[PDB]
Formats: C-alpha cells, sequence, structure tokens
C-alpha cells in the first residue's frame, strides 16, 4: 500500500549518473518530501562523489552536502533528504549488509528514509530495472527477512509530458509501429475473461427473456447493457485489433528482414 | 608470559567503563594491549569485541592516525585468521590511505601488493568489483608490473 511517486527528472539525473559511473557503483541522495505514512514523494536529486572505498557511511560527504544544500535554497528546491540511491550494476537491485548499515545511518535521521537501488547495465531499452524498499536473485540477501520492498510511480506534470511528446515525431513511421505485446497480453486475456463473463448473462437473457415478455423485461434489464451487445460489441476489438496486431507483424518480419 | 591469559582475564574487563576518565592515548592504548595479548591468548572473540568498541572518527586526530597503524595491524591479522579476505582488503584499503604512508614510496608498495592479492582472493561479489576497477585506476598500482 505505501509507494513512492519518483518525477521525471530524478529519473533520468538518477540512469544518467548511474550509467555514466559503470562499472564502478555511485551514490547519491534524493530530495522530496514525505505525503503521509503511505506516500514519499522525490522531485530531485543530486550525486555524491567517488570514494577510495566502496558506497558505504563516510562516501556521505557533509561538506559536499551541505554545499549542495544551501546552493539549491538560493534556487529554492528546499527539500528534506527522503532516501539514497545507488546502483549495483549486473547484480540486480537488492542490500548488501553495508549496504544496510548505511541506510539505518539514514533511518536514525528519518524513519520512514528509503533506499532506492538502480541497476544502470542491464536495465535496457526495455523494462527499466529500478527499486526502491527499506529495512525492518534478492531472497538470497533475505528480501523479505531484514528488509522489505516498496512500490514506484512517477509524477507527471502536463507540460512535462508535452515536451516528452516531440522527442519521437513518429507521423511518418506510423503503420509500422508495434505497440507494447505484454498490453495486449492483458488485452488478449482480460477480453477473453470479460467474454466469458458476459456469456452467461446473455444465456440468462435468453432464457428469462424466453419465460417472460418484452414489456416487463425491460422494466428489468434497462438499466444496463443488453448483453447481447456485449458480445457483439467485445468480440470487434479483439476481431480488428488482433487482426492489425498479426498482419502489421507480418509485414515487419518480411519487408524489414 | 603465557599466564599473560591469567592477568590479562583482568584487563578484558578494566578498560570497559574507563571510557570517559581515561585519556584516549593511553585509554586507547591499553586497548590495543588487550587486542594483542587476546591473539597471543589465541581467542578471537574479545579481540573482536574488546575490538570493535572503539569509535573510528577518533582518527580525525593525527596523534591517533599515528597510532591507529597498530589498529589496523590487528584486524588483518585477526580477518587472516578468520579466513575473510575482501574485509582484509578493505581495513588495507584504509591504513593505504593514510598521508604518512601515502608518502613514502618503500612504505605503501608491500601494503597495496597485499590489497591486490587479497582482492584476488576474495570471491567474485559486489564489493570485489568495484574495489578492484578502483585499483585498476590508481596511478600507483601503475609501478607494479606483475601484480598489474
Ligand atoms: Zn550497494
Amino acid at each position: 500500500k505505501e509507494t513512492v511517486y519518483i518525477s521525471s527528472i530524478a529519473l533520468l539525473k538518477m540512469l544518467k549518473h548511474g550509467r555514466a559511473g559503470v562499472p564502478m557503483e555511485v551514490m547519491g541522495l534524493m530530495l522530496g518530501e514525505f505525503v503521509d505514512d503511505y506516500t514519499v514523494n522525490v522531485v530531485d536529486v543530486f550525486a555524491m562523489p567517488q570514494s577510495g572505498t566502496g558506497v558505504s557511511v563516510e562516501a556521505v560527504d557533509d561538506v559536499f552536502q551541505a554545499k549542495m544544500m544551501d546552493m539549491l535554497k538560493q534556487t529554492g528546491r528546499d527539500q528534506m533528504v527522503v532516501g539514497w540511491y545507488h546502483s549495483h550494476p549486473g547484480f540486480g537491485c537488492w542490500l548488501s549488509s553495508v549496504d544496510v548499515n548505511t541506510q539505518k545511518s539514514f533511518e536514525q535521521l528519518n524513519s520512514r528514509a528509503v533506499a532506492v537501488v538502480v541497476d544502470p547495465i542491464q536495465s535496457v531499452k526495455g523494462k527499466v530495472v529500478i527499486d526502491a524498499f527499506r529495512l525492518i536473485q534478492a531472497l538470497i540477501h533475505g528480501l523479505n527477512r531484514h528488509y522489505y520492498s516498496l512500490n514506484i510511480d512517477y509524477h507527471k506534470t502536463a507540460k512535462e509530458t508535452k515536451m516528452l511528446m516531440n522527442l519521437h515525431k513518429e507521423q511518418w513511421q506510423s503503420g509500422l509501429k508495434m505497440y507494447d505485446y505484454e498490453e495486449k497480453e492483458e488485452s488478449n486475456l482480460a477480453a477473453t475473461k470479460s467474454m466469458v463473463k458476459i456469456a452467461e448473462q446473455y444465456s440468462k437473457r435468453i432464457e428469462e427473456e424466453k419465460e417472460l415478455t418484452e414489456e416487463e423485461l425491460k422494466t428489468r434489464y434497462v438499466g444496463r447493457q443488453d448483453p447481447k451487445k456485449h458480445l457483439s460489441e467485445t468480440a470487434d476489438e479483439t476481431l480488428e485489433n488482433n487482426i492489425v496486431s498479426v498482419l502489421t507483424a507480418g509485414v515487419n518480419s518480411v519487408a524489414i528482414k | 608470559e603465557g599466564k599473560i591469559d591469567e592477568a590479562a582475564d583482568i584487563l578484558c574487563e578494566l578498560q570497559v567503563e574507563t571510557y570517559g576518565s581515561m585519556e584516549m592515548s593511553e585509554k586507547i592504548q591499553f586497548i590495543l594491549e588487550q587486542m594483542e595479548l587476546s591473539i597471543l591468548k589465541g581467542d578471537y572473540s574479545q579481540a573482536t569485541v574488546l575490538s570493535r568498541k572503539i569509535l573510528k572518527k577518533t582518527f580525525k586526530n593525527p596523534k591517533y592516525e599515528s597510532l591507529k597503524l597498530e589498529y589496523y595491524n590487528l584486524l588483518v591479522k585477526i580477518s587472516l585468521h578468520k579466513r575473510e579476505y575482501l574485509e582484509v582488503a578493505q581495513y588495507l584499503q584504509e591504513i593505504y590511505q593514510t598521508d604518512a604512508i601515502k608518502s613514502d614510496e618503500a612504505k605503501w608498495k608491500p601494503v597495496l601488493s597485499h590489497i591486490v592479492y587479497f582482492l584476488v582472493l576474495s570471491p567474485y561479489g559486489n564489493l570485489q568489483n568495484d574495489l578492484i576497477h578502483k585499483i585498476q585506476n590508481d596511478n600507483n598500482l601503475k609501478k607494479l608490473e606483475s601484480q598489474e
């Protein structure tokens, strides 16, 4: 039920610094605000210099930190330090015990402070691997034992999005574009489960409608819609969406190869 | 003598609550005595706990910084006994961070080497990588050749 909302600039600065430090792990701090018990919002990030030793407690640099703080004050960015990013390149997202102790050093600052692990290399143009969570593949380290996972979402202002739109100009390329497949897996599934759901509704309307007059039936059902029209209706989206879905791939395979 | 087991039995404590009463020179000093008498005792548990009770930030003071070479040197010896490695390498790292042994070229070589050998013996894992790849880029490591 608990969650964090990670603004775009945070996420991009994140992945940038991470990808830039490869193949060594980088750390930094997270600026935001705690809405309620159920939420942490992260609007900002700044990057913490390298250390001779690995990412660790003293890697956090007071001088550097406050030195950044005030200079953000002058920009009005004033926020708490709500968590700290990090990266475990190639190793997936989990906290080593050494990650843990530091996480505690951020518990005693604020009890709700969170840990964010980013994984630059295997995060790729598909799904981005990211994780945020706090203490008490990954189960080897006691995913649930010493600590526990959290959830993540992304705040987007209208204008933000509007900038992001113009990145790709798809106006020429449309029609060879194949939309995300997993999404049409939930599509082609939930659609079918639904058709099942209204099947026996159409069954009940044919039996009841059989033994009861139309004038009586209307009184009952006018509230909802004619389950025969959810068959007639719902069959379509599956039909044509799946025919363009098939054809599009049939073309990309033979044409593009 | 080996009877320092019998004697040192008492000083496995006597430092305990004298924390604020002693001055850290002497204080820490015979904490270190507790260490080496604990290893020569052949018992690492009190070396371990009697060790960690010191607080590292005392190493802001160059005075105590001169001393702590002993401290880490022991922590090495312990960890070697425990068959830990990555930990050893973190210590040798830390001593290797000392200005005094940063300077002298005849100081930091045999420690730098050991840092290599242990980062080699440690099992592949998280901190092994970035520790290695940091060493990899240390200019001084150029001066060594085979180890390089
Ligand atoms: Zn880590």
